[PDB]
């Protein structure tokens, strides 16, 4: 009974981090479209490259969580700008270094 | 096994047991139908290759698939061959010998049979109520509405499945991995999953339709008060923004 | 009669750039919307932490 | 004929010159109407001078 259900909480987990992960994929999804109408491209190929590339090179999960932190500030903002391009910068100089 | 013509598809995927209408608007697939005519009036369906091509190739089918049959000699004047079929049930290839025309060597049916027939019970009642709210809450389907009141008594898992998971839309690879497996139970969880992802995805839709509706009238009601102050200041002028630039 | 044809035309010109104005407030509203829902977890800010 | 084809042309490109005339024209009418009435008469003098 205990180890069965050690096994079922194992699955339990799985459950659950597939519903929640795919979940954020319908609302990135939705986000997708919608930067479309309103700027220019799917975001011109934006957040999704970056995105995409924090997850493949190294890393330390410390610096991983540090680059989320960065891409939900860019979630906010993309015009212009004297504010938003150096935190661009930024996490282009953190993701080009090697590990 | 009767080696059968591999008749060409465009994206629509077929389960079992299905009376369905297949237009064959394709003059490389029209002479298929002529050979499937000419092979026991029997097709072999097998998914055509994701985003679409429009050529019977080998390199654009799968790895599994169904058998079909003719039900009306339907002809369009137009360069289509309505056919109306009917899906029999799963096999694969012994020597897809390529086309025009393509064929397989035809298999036997993949035969799996229900044991654990109570737990099955129960999942076809979660069925029930399931597919049941779900004909409730997406309205985006506009479905016939007179249908599972009539086929509700059943219990055929498999043609449950099929009539039930038949009607409702979701996607290419998912109609895949349904197709491409002979396991039964763990195919009507995989079905019961997918019911549960759409009411999922209907309330987050329903949440934040109720987020965008209260910052409107959020900024309707704060417009609203901007000008109440404006006016006040208009009613009290003593307080002018304007004396003061006389002086 | 050319005055009443450029009437209608500026007539339909008018009306694109309402409903255009109107669709980019209603989905930068989706936006921020959604984006909130999203970062629901984190509710702690930079000052309160 | 041939005289007469040069005339005919000529006299249409007149009236194409005319209507460059009523577009522009016609236009700038409705456009310093509504200029006008978003001033008091002043930004309409000033603008000008």
């Amino acid at each position: 009974l205990e180890r069965f259900e050690l096994d079922k909480r194992v699955a339990q987990r799985v459950k659950e981090q597939m519903d929640t992960n795919q979940r954020e994929y319908y609302l990135r999804e939705q986000m997708k479209a919608i930067q479309k109408e309103l700027g220019g491209e799917d975001g011109l190929s934006d957040l999704e490259a970056l995105r995409k590339k924090i997850e493949e090179v190294g890393m330390p999960e410390a610096v991983k969580t540090k680059a989320l932190k960065e891409l939900d500030r860019l979630e906010r903002m993309q015009q212009g700008s004297p504010e938003a391009t150096v935190a661009r910068t930024y996490l282009d100089w953190l993701t080009e270094v090697p590990w | 096994r009767l080696e059968l013509p591999v008749i060409p598809l465009r994206n629509t995927v077929i389960l079992p047991h299905t009376t369905t209408p297949v237009d064959v608007g394709r003059a490389k697939s029209k002479r298929a139908v002529e050979e499937a005519m000419g092979a026991d009036r029997l097709i072999f369906l097998v998914a055509q290759r994701d985003p679409e091509v429009d050529d019977p190739a080998p390199d654009d089918l799968y790895t599994w698939g169904v058998q079909a049959v003719v039900k009306q000699a339907m002809r369009l004047p137009d360069g289509t061959l309505q056919v109306m079929v009917e899906a029999r049930a799963r096999a694969q290839v012994t020597d897809y010998i390529p086309g025009p025309y393509l064929r397989a060597r035809g298999e036997v049916f993949s035969e799996i049979f229900p044991i654990d027939e109570a737990v099955v019970r129960v999942l076809v009642e979660e069925l029930k109520e399931a597919f049941e709210k779900y004909v409730a809450n997406h309205k985006s389907l506009r479905l016939d509405r007179y249908q599972l009141e009539a086929v509700k008594g059943t219990s055929d898992p498999a043609m449950l499945a099929d009539t039930i998971a038949y009607h409702a839309t979701w996607t290419v690879a998912e109609k895949q991995e349904i197709l491409e497996l002979t396991d039964l139970e763990a195919r009507l969880k995989k079905v019961l999953g997918l019911l549960s992802r759409d009411l999922e995805r209907f309330e987050l839709d329903k949440r934040v339709a109720q987020r965008v509706k209260e910052q409107m009238d959020t900024n309707q009601r704060e417009y609203y008060l901007r000008e109440q102050m404006k006016a006040i200041q208009k009613e009290l002028g003593g307080e002018d923004g304007l004396s003061d630039l006389e002086a």
